[PDB]
């Protein structure tokens, strides 16, 4: 407790330094100063928004290079989630990251959870079709368009 | 290995030492340093400002109707960084002259503080005739309510330093917090005029209300200039003010201290011909003020000055 | 009116003090602190 | 942390409830005052004092312990003895403590000394 | 080289005070 | 600085950290006369005449 | 209304309205100036720095 | 007095002489120019005021 | 201390303020020298001579220098640019405020900017601040305005108010009137080019330096200076300002550039109005904000106030009389009413906000409900454009 | 209401588009990503695969 | 006539009147001020006779010269980015939005 | 006079907390790089040689303050 | 209209909103888009406190130069810097120093942009003024000053600056570093020998012993000198950490101070002071609690 | 002119060591900085652009 | 482009690779034997912004998500080069367009032809 | 409706006098307490609408 | 104070080392739906607990 308040005459003695306060650690009471702001965070809070009061000490979190990184190190390379292709002969950077899925594997219910026997393969080369149809696409001008409605589309 | 040391940035065997980094590590910077950011210090050159205006600025606020009116009498009074040789009687015509046909009270003393300050200037002693003859009648005398132009204030006690004269006594008194409370708005020029006038007049007592009156309305002491505090602080004699003087000195800076010292070395000194009258000796205040000095200064170890004549004893 | 009544209790209380001091102690003599031989 | 003759003066005209002024002095012969609103802790059993129960602590001197919260003034002859109780006071930690130096003999006009202590060395 | 003034006349301060309530 | 192997078990960053740049950056002014700005024109005649 | 006395204001207006000496940018006048700018103004400058 | 006033040399003898450690501490490279920003107490009173 | 003479120079060099290399305790001094800064012979003769009066006076009076600066400020009265600027090289000490306002101005009618600006800003914050003078700054104003350069034209404004530095501590500070004078033409060049921020700005700082009645004030002051040469008393009244000749006359036009301003302001609503159906009349011009002015004097000067009271009106109307020496009320009237009429509109943010031009009303959208794109939406409709359809909320 | 297409994916998110049919989803991915500037025509990079 | 439980009755009545009067005197300069209140710290005024002995802008610490007796606890502390607390230089208070 | 008897709540919660680190958590020590020394070389007077393990060394660093030494692999 | 409705979304703080209304301005009706709707942007940004967006949005005005920035918007934008200036990161990036401040070495780049701009700077709120007169003497020196600013009575003057306010830590010349960290063990062996290959000053967060491993609060409970020892050492380290605890004492205590009252009560665990205590005594009633 | 040939400004930093690894690793790094902040800069400006692009007056 | 980016990346705090659901307990393994069972989180706190008392993976050990404004970076794709559909608005004032030759003659959606028709 | 307004506007108005002095107050500002803010409201501030008769 | 909350972190960091990245489902959605039972017959029951 003597470390706490030694000779503090109000919870508000160091904050003649602006960067002790801001601090939002104790929580924001000391930054709400007129009712407009007061009402505008009840608002914000309601509509379950951020409160910009909240916003007065800035995190910036762990970038997410920093996470996999203290992952890759933890594991010691990690070669669970490698994909198999980091174990061969000079792979190509995208055989260099982690194993997540991508959006690619999304319409195909055949393979369920498991894929049965030659069910991969499969979907392999229905994804393969996709890449071509793409490639038509751009060749004879019919891509999506950002703007479209729902009859151009069609 | 030499009497010429190594210099240890050129030397590649300090450098790429096992106590320093090797050109084969990997070179990046060890760790940040924030120095200016955390810490920082004010700005105090060892060499005095060389714009500032160095004198006592009398603010002249006049209506730009008047302003225009006056112009072929104010012309002749100082105007901004500008002081014309105009001789001061004629001037001093041109405000009796003239003065009662003007109709505003503001302009009548901003005019009047003009003709103070150029009076000033050329040290001429007839001029507080004007003062008895105009402001005393309404400022100084039988508790008249009424309250003076600052302007007109600073200008008449900036005359009475320059041309030495026993009258600021009555006018510093009544701008004191029970009068007209001017003194918290006075320059530091003002302070330093004023001091080193009650200085060569002799008034320990002068000496002792303005330094008090300084120090309780937040002056700046340490930018009061050093001539005017020697001049004032050699004017002390008294016991008691003498006291005074001690435990006041120990207001001013570290810095400020050792210059008063020099400066008080140099006026009964070599400088002696800088001033214009010569100093009065006080062998008691140099001697103190020397003192001081000496106290207020980090202190240096000459261990054969101090310990010459010991003996060591087997008691 | 307070001032008074705490000032008389202030010296009851000091009497007290001194006289258990006193009784305890056997002496009316203290020694000093080992700091007040110089 | 200090507390000057004006502070003093202005908490005889102006007391706060939880603020305390604790009288140091030692010994009983040469204290004839009160220093209003004050208390007596002589400062020869500070460091029993203030490991007491605050039971126990009321039985002893007859007065409230003050919580760790609450102001403490100290007070003493020259401000030594006062100075010493209050390290005392600070090593159970105390959050407010104050020593008045300077303090009955400023107040009272009385020239007393706590202890002897001269500021001439005795040559070595 | 202490003391440097004169100390404080032995004036009492508490006096005035309580005499004025 | 969370890193607590940093000079004492090998780890010497092969980038200087932002937050070290930060600081660095933060801590010496910058001169004035390196913005470059010149709206009016060149002086012909005052310029490389101007006081000694 | 410009110093903030809305309350001062509202009576001469309702009986300006009533005699129907109020036009077009008349109203648009007085709806303004119950925002106050000689009062924004002191605001302005004192208390919100 | 002042505790981070501390002794940067060692005490004077033939080993400053025979020996090729350095006299003074290398240059840092990464730390600034000491230069003067700041104000006064004095200086912000007068702001204040 | 060491000070050398430049007269007295010889060899044996009486008081010994020479660097010897090889006498007794010459080390310390040859070190010090080796480490002298890049300027310091040139700084330490500078600043030993040339520094300020103990008065506050400038250095800048002196006699061995003063035929230079005559016959600077002399070359530069016959418009020769160059050889007085050849002349201001090879000057010594401080050059007196004259020969700065001399060499702008001649800088002036040539357009040369850069020149005068590098001379104004050579004599100020290296030389003490001599260049800082109402007159010189007016000089480099006109210079601004002659070469149709705006921004310069605020740069200078901003200089002539100058900041805590100049005004407080070195205590120069351009005169009121000077003041006065420099924003007044500079306000006259934006008012008539319709650059509405800068106008802005020059107004807002006019009004709050109390200089609005300014010019009458000069006016009035002149008639006083002559009552005073014979000896009659001199008072500042409104009465006073009223008989002035520039109250009365723009009290007589007032009411024109009412109705001139009314005028102008039905015809801009009409165009408005048609603009917006791309041309009929629309609905919009059918009632505009603007109330019509009551046939009387006062009327009209109750109906200024009202509609475009946020200004000073009368004061503009004074400031917009005279055009380049030529007073405009008495000799074209047309003229001298549309410019007035101009500038009581550029001046007021209210007229500014009911001149606006009507527009498209934005519909507010909500997200697809099967979501096909994120760029398309559901716009809302105003029952104005679908009638019938449900009853919808707000 | 947006659940209106629920039935065919029950109790799994709703869906606009059919979501049974692995093209369709595809293209619909598409069209989201060039929606929102992921996908479009961008200036080529001398790495962008080229052949 | 319980009064004398409250911090308003018995000797500390004559407090609460005090702190009445200055809570008044106080609105006054407010009001003056422009309802911006004056400095807590009162480094707002002009002469020193006028800052109230009950003002943050008295110093006690052990020692006015020395530094290193200036602290408030037995180290000192510093403030993040190991900025010093214990006594504050002029720039380090900042006064902002 | 009194009137009453009374029980004495106080509030004590301390629902803030600060805490500030004190200077010496942030002072410099000196830390060092550490690998296994394969070798010693010392030269003064007289050359002396000591190899703890024989291998091909990737690093050498040498040394001069007071007596010449030579660390290998170290 | 809305300007209005743009001003009253942004003191709201409601961004994407704002930004909307602005768009379909800028797409339908560009001609009439006054500066107050960038002032409305320029206001509700800093509110919500996304100071890249009130960047970003003063730089496009900087590229088309018209609508003219009014002093008003030059106000918000500076405010928003100093804002940004002043905001503290979370403890992480607190280590070092306050990062934030590198915002307001912008300043002198906008001032020198706001006369391009011929925005008046002397129309600035008295208050934002101080406060970029600050950031100013932090951030900008002339090509004059930057000449003369490393000679060695200017460096060695502030270091006197700081020796007087008692702060040496930081300053390079004025500190001597004396701990040394040591290795860290391998169980892979015992034998290997370590030696340094290189050495650093950092600062002792990053490798101090872990909070749960050493004693509880040391500042506060334990006084610690580092000091050198004065005999001579044969070997082993120059200094040694003298620590003693704060409520240390004699073991010859009793004896080194004046007897008291208590005395009687020697080497007694339970002791009644109910009794040896003075307010039996005094008090005529005298409850005992206990 | 296009792409990589064209620009309105050129900045060239000339690095300089003592040993010509250093130099190297040294070049990796600031032109890693470089490409982080260009691209924040050049992003910046880019949406400054687009803006400009969907309308404006003169 | 991974499935759930907004979930999985911005939404939780390991990015999905931390497993917030582990208890702190102590563990029989060789290498675990350091680890000491944790007491039950504090009742009511007050946590650092960076921190959290690490009972669910809504509140971790260490706050990864950062508290400012998130944004998705300005897209590299062409806007002046790319040619939308043409939109109501476009088509009502296509008489004041000024186009590219590729703009009137477009492959899709030749504006031309719509000018005309 | 007219009463409610009415009264609405009272409540709204001793909300209102609390506001002007909570922002303007640095000693109350000095204790960090949002609950400042909520402890006196409509409800609890005077005039007391059940009080009016006496 | 006697930094067992410290402890606590640390030694949540330490378990890490063990843990795998979760599988997710080639379908995320459909997964994670399944997990909490919402799909068309991938109701549970609750497990049977034996009354006391
Ligand atoms: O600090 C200084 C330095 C120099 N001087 C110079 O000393 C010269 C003679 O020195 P004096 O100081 O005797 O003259 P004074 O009182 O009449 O001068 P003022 O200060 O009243 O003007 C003065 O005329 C002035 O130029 C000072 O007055 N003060």
């Amino acid at each position: 407790l003597f470390q706490q308040n030694a000779y503090r005459k109000t919870p508000t003695d160091e904050h003649w330094n602006p960067y002790i306060r801001r601090s939002t650690e104790n929580g924001v009471g000391h930054l709400l100063q007129n009712k407009f702001d007061i009402m505008r965070r009840e608002d914000r809070l309601s509509k379950g928004e951020q409160d910009l009061t909240e916003r007065n000490t800035i995190h910036y979190g762990v970038p997410i290079q920093q996470i996999v990184d203290e992952f890759v190190f933890r594991h010691r390379n990690a070669r669970g989630e490698r994909p198999l292709d980091y174990f061969k002969p000079f792979p190509n950077f995208r055989a260099l990251r982690l194993n997540r899925m991508y959006r690619d594997v999304e319409g195909f219910s055949l393979m369920k959870q498991r894929p049965e026997f030659l069910e991969w393969e499969l979907f392999t080369r229905y994804r393969q079709h996709h890449q071509q149809r793409r490639r038509l696409a751009l060749l004879h001008g019919l891509e999506p368009v950002a703007n479209e409605t729902a009859q151009e589309r069609d | 290995v030499g009497y010429t040391p190594v210099n240890p940035d050129t030397s590649p065997m300090v450098a790429y030492s096992q106590y320093h980094w090797h050109y084969n590590l990997p070179q990046g910077m060890e760790r940040p340093h924030s120095v200016n950011r955390t810490f920082a210090a004010p700005f105090q050159s060892n060499h005095s400002l060389v714009n500032k205006y160095r004198g006592v600025w009398i603010e002249f606020d006049m209506h730009p109707a008047f302003s225009v009116a006056l112009e072929p009498q104010l012309r002749k009074l100082p105007r901004g960084r500008t002081l014309p040789k105009t001789p001061a009687e004629e001037v001093i015509a041109d405000y009796t002259a003239l003065a009662p046909l003007v109709d505003d009270e503001k302009t009548r003393d901003l005019w009047l503080a003009k003709v103070f300050q150029h009076c000033a200037f050329q040290r001429c002693g007839g001029a507080m005739e004007l003062w008895e003859r105009y402001c005393h009648q309404r400022f100084t005398a039988e508790g008249a309510t009424a309250k003076p132009p600052l302007s007109l204030v600073k200008s008449v006690l900036f005359y009475c330093n320059k041309t030495d004269n026993s009258g600021w006594r009555a006018l510093f008194d009544r701008c004191l917090k029970d009068g007209w409370n001017y003194t918290p708005l006075f320059d530091t020029a003002q302070w330093s005029f004023m001091l080193k006038s009650i200085g060569r007049m002799g008034d320990e007592d002068g000496v002792r209300a303005v330094l008090e009156e300084m120090l309780d309305v937040q002056a700046d002491l340490d930018r009061v200039e050093a001539r005017s505090v020697v001049i004032a602080l050699n004017a002390v004699t008294n016991a008691d003010v003498y006291e005074f003087v001690k435990k006041y000195l120990f207001n001013f800076g570290e810095r400020k201290v050792k210059f008063l010292r020099t400066t008080y070395s140099d006026l009964r000194g070599h400088g002696a011909g800088k001033l214009r009258i010569p100093l009065k000796e006080n062998d008691n205040m140099y001697y103190h003020v020397c003192w001081h000095s000496s106290i207020r200064s980090p202190r240096q170890f000459s261990p054969r000055q101090l310990y010459f004549d010991y003996t060591p004893s087997t008691l | 009116w307070e001032l008074s009544r705490d000032e008389q209790l202030f010296w009851e209380r000091v009497e007290l003090i001194r006289k258990g001091q006193v009784a305890s102690i056997g002496s009316s003599h203290k020694r000093g602190y080992a700091d007040e031989a110089a | 942390h200090q507390v000057y003759l004006k502070d003093m003066l202005h908490l005889m005209r102006y007391p706060e409830p939880y603020t305390h002024i604790i009288d140091c002095r030692t010994s009983t012969q040469k204290m004839h005052r009160w220093v209003p609103h004050s208390l007596w802790l002589p400062r020869d059993e500070v460091e029993y004092a203030l490991q007491l129960s605050a039971d126990e602590f009321l039985d002893m001197y007859g007065f409230r312990k003050p919580d760790k919260s609450d102001d403490v003034i100290l007070l003493s002859h020259n401000g030594i003895y006062s100075e010493q109780a209050g390290w005392e006071w600070k090593k159970q930690f105390f959050q407010h403590v104050y020593n008045y130096r300077g303090g009955t003999n400023e107040l009272f006009g009385e020239s007393y000394s706590d202890m002897n202590v001269s500021d001439v060395l005795s040559p070595w | 080289y202490t003391p440097i003034w004169k100390s404080d006349p032995a004036v009492d301060n508490v006096a005035p005070l309580r005499d004025e309530d | 600085s969370h890193r607590r192997d940093y000079i004492r078990m090998g780890y010497i960053p092969r980038y200087t950290p932002w937050e070290w740049i930060a600081i660095q950056e933060a801590d010496q002014p910058l001169i004035a006369e390196q913005i470059r700005q010149d709206n009016i024109g060149t002086s012909y005649f005052f310029s490389l005449n101007r006081y000694w | 209304a410009q110093h903030g006395l809305y309350q001062q204001a509202t009576p001469i207006v309702d009986e300006l309205h009533h005699q129907k000496a109020l036009h077009a940018g008349h109203y648009a006048l007085l709806i303004n100036a119950l925002a106050c700018p000689r009062l924004g103004q002191r605001i302005l400058h004192c208390d919100a720095q | 007095m002042l505790s981070q006033n501390v002794a940067k040399t060692t005490v004077p003898s033939y080993y400053m002489i025979r020996t090729n450690l350095p006299h003074r501490k290398p240059q840092n490279q990464w730390e600034g120019v000491y230069y003067y920003s700041g104000i006064t107490k004095r200086q912000r009173h007068l702001i204040l005021l | 201390p060491a000070v050398v003479d430049h007269d007295n120079i010889t060899v044996e060099d009486p008081n010994r303020v020479g660097l010897n290399a090889a006498t007794l305790d010459c080390r310390g001094r040859i070190y010090r020298w080796l480490r002298r800064g890049p300027f310091f012979q040139v700084d330490n003769y500078f600043r030993r001579s040339v520094k300020l009066n103990r008065d506050g006076t400038l250095p800048t009076d002196f006699v061995h220098e003063a035929p230079l600066m005559r016959k600077i400020i002399r070359l530069a009265h016959r418009g020769h640019l160059k050889a007085a600027c050849e002349e201001y090289r090879r000057v010594t000490t401080v050059p007196p405020v004259e020969v700065y306002r001399a060499l702008t101005a001649c800088c002036v009618p040539g357009a040369k900017l850069a020149d005068a600006v590098s001379i104004f800003e050579d004599g100020d914050s290296k030389l003490f601040y001599v260049s800082r003078d109402g007159e010189v700054l007016h000089n480099l104003m006109r210079c601004a305005i002659a070469a149709r350069h705006r921004a310069r034209i605020m740069w200078v404004y901003n200089v002539m108010r100058g900041r805590f530095y100049e005004n407080v501590v070195v205590r120069a500070e351009v005169d009121l009137i000077w003041r006065y004078r420099i924003a007044m033409i500079a306000l006259e060049y934006l008012l008539d080019h319709e650059c509405a921020e800068e106008a802005a700005a020059i107004y807002s700082y006019l009004v709050e330096e109390e200089l609005l009645r300014c010019d009458v004030h000069v006016r009035v002051g002149l008639h006083m200076r002559e009552a005073i040469a014979a000896g009659k008393p001199i008072t500042l009244n409104n009465d006073v300002m009223n008989a002035t000749s520039l109250v009365r006359d723009a009290t007589a036009v007032a009411p024109e550039v009412a109705r001139e301003l009314q005028r102008r302001h039905a015809q801009t609503l009409q165009n408005n109005a048609v603009e917006a159906v791309g041309a009929g009349s629309a609905p919009w011009s059918i009632l505009g904000p603007l109330t019509a002015i009551g046939p009387t004097a006062e009327d009209t000067m109750v109906w200024l106030q009202q509609h475009y009271g946020d200004v000073d009106v009368m004061s503009i109307m004074r400031w917009a009389r005279f055009r380049k020496g030529k007073d405009l009320m008495a000799k074209d009237r047309p003229q001298y009413l549309a410019r007035a009429a101009a500038w009581i509109e550029l001046l007021s943010k209210r007229n500014r906000e009911m001149e606006e031009v009507p527009l498209t009303y934005m519909r507010k959208s909500k997200p697809l409900v099967l979501d096909t794109n994120s760029n398309v939406r559901v716009a809302w409709q105003t029952p104005l454009m679908r009638s019938g359809g449900p009853p919808r909320l707000l | 209401p947006r659940n209106l297409n629920h039935a065919l994916n029950y109790g799994i998110a709703n869906y606009a588009y059919n979501r049974g049919n692995y093209v369709e989803t595809q293209d619909s991915i598409w069209e989201e990503q060039t929606a929102s500037g992921q996908e479009g025509w961008s200036p080529a990079t001398h790495a962008d695969g080229l052949r | 006539c319980g009064v004398n439980a409250y911090e308003f009755g018995g000797k500390y009545a004559r407090t609460y009147a005090y702190a009445f009067e200055k809570a008044k005197k106080e609105l006054e300069a407010t009001a003056a001020s422009g309802f911006m209140a004056p400095s807590l710290s009162h480094e707002d005024t002009e002469r020193l006779s006028d800052q109230p002995t009950t003002s943050p802008s008295v110093d006690r610490f052990a020692s006015t010269t020395h530094p290193e007796q200036r602290k408030a606890q037995f180290v000192p502390r510093v403030g993040p980015g190991s900025t010093p607390l214990e006594d504050p230089a002029a720039d380090q208070k900042s006064e902002w939005s | 006079m009194f009137l009453i008897h009374f029980v004495h709540y106080k509030t004590i919660l301390q629902k803030y907390t600060f805490k500030f680190k004190h200077i010496f958590l942030s002072i410099d020590k000196y830390n060092s790089l550490f690998f296994n020394i394969s070798g010693i070389l010392i030269w003064l007077n007289i050359i002396h040689i000591n190899i703890i393990l024989i291998k091909y060394s990737f690093f050498i660093l040498i040394n001069n303050f007071e007596y010449l030494i030579i660390l290998i692999s170290t | 209209t809305y300007e209005l409705v743009m001003l009253a979304l942004s003191l709201q703080g409601n961004m994407v909103e704002a930004e909307s209304i602005l768009s379909f301005l800028r797409s339908h009706h560009s001609e009439h888009i006054t500066v107050e709707s960038f002032n409305a942007l320029l206001l509700g940004h800093r509110e919500a406190r996304q100071f890249d967006c009130c960047d970003a949005i003063w730089q496009e005005l900087v590229d088309r130069r018209w609508p003219r920035a009014s002093p008003l918007t030059a106000e918000l934008y500076l405010r928003s810097i100093m804002d940004h200036a002043n905001t503290p990161t979370s403890e992480p990036l607190q280590s070092f120093a306050n990062i934030n401040v590198v915002e307001k070495k912008k300043v002198p780049l906008v001032l020198a942009q706001m006369d391009e701009l011929g925005v008046p700077r002397t129309h600035l709120s008295r208050v934002l003024m101080d406060e970029v007169e600050d950031s100013l003497r932090k951030f900008q020196t002339y090509r004059s000053r930057f000449y003369e600013w490393g000679r060695a009575v200017k460096q060695f003057d502030f270091i006197e600056f700081r020796r007087r306010n008692g702060w040496l830590y930081d300053l390079h010349l004025m500190k001597c570093t004396t701990k040394q960290v040591g290795p860290l063990r391998d169980f892979n062996d015992p034998d290997a020998v370590q030696g340094a290959v290189a050495t650093a000053e950092i600062p002792a967060f990053f490798n101090e012993r872990p909070a749960w491993e050493r004693p509880p609060l040391e500042e506060t409970l334990y006084v610690t000198t580092n000091k050198e020892r004065y005999d001579d050492v044969r070997g082993g380290d120059i200094y040694y950490d003298d620590t003693r605890g704060l409520h240390d004492r004699s073991p010859t205590w009793m004896n080194e101070v004046p007897e008291t009252r208590y005395d009687r009560l020697y080497g007694v665990n339970h002791p009644d002071i109910a009794k040896i205590g003075i307010r039996r005594h005094l008090n005529v009633e005298y409850v005992n609690r206990k | 002119e296009d792409g990589i040939r064209g620009s309105e400004v050129t900045y060239k930093i000339v690095l300089e060591g003592f040993w010509d690894h250093h130099v190297m690793k040294l070049a990796e790094d600031v032109c890693m900085f470089l490409k982080d902040v260009g691209r924040q800069i050049v992003e910046e400006k880019l949406v400054a652009v687009r803006r400009l692009l969907q309308g404006g007056a003169v | 482009q991974l499935q759930a980016q907004d979930r999985i990346i911005c939404g939780t705090h390991g990015a999905g690779i931390v497993a917030h659901q582990t208890a702190v307990n102590s563990s029989d393994n060789p290498m675990l034997s350091s680890v000491t069972t944790a007491a039950p989180a504090a009742d009511l706190s007050r946590t650092k912004p960076h921190e959290g008392t690490g009972t669910s993976e809504r509140d971790p050990y260490i706050r990864t998500l950062h508290n400012q404004r998130s944004a998705a970076p300005e897209s590299s794709v062409s806007q002046s080069h790319t040619v939308n559909a043409p939109t109501v608005d476009e088509c009502e004032m296509l008489a004041e367009r000024w186009g590219t030759m590729n703009y009137w003659h477009n492959d899709t959606f030749p504006r031309l032809v719509v000018f005309l028709k | 409706t007219a009463l409610w307004d009415a009264t609405r506007k009272i409540r709204s108005a001793k909300e209102a006098a609390l506001h002007r002095s909570l922002s303007h107050n640095t000693r109350m500002r000095a204790s960090a307490d949002l609950k400042h803010w909520y402890e006196e409201d409509a409800n609890t501030l005077r005039p007391l609408a059940f009080e009016a008769l006496k | 104070t006697h930094g067992l909350r410290e402890k606590e972190k640390h030694d949540f960091t330490i378990l890490q080392r063990t843990v795998r990245i979760p599988f997710q489902g080639y379908d995320m959605d459909r997964f994670l739906a399944q997990q909490k039972g919402t799909p068309y017959g991938a109701q549970q029951l609750p497990p049977n607990v034996v009354p006391s």
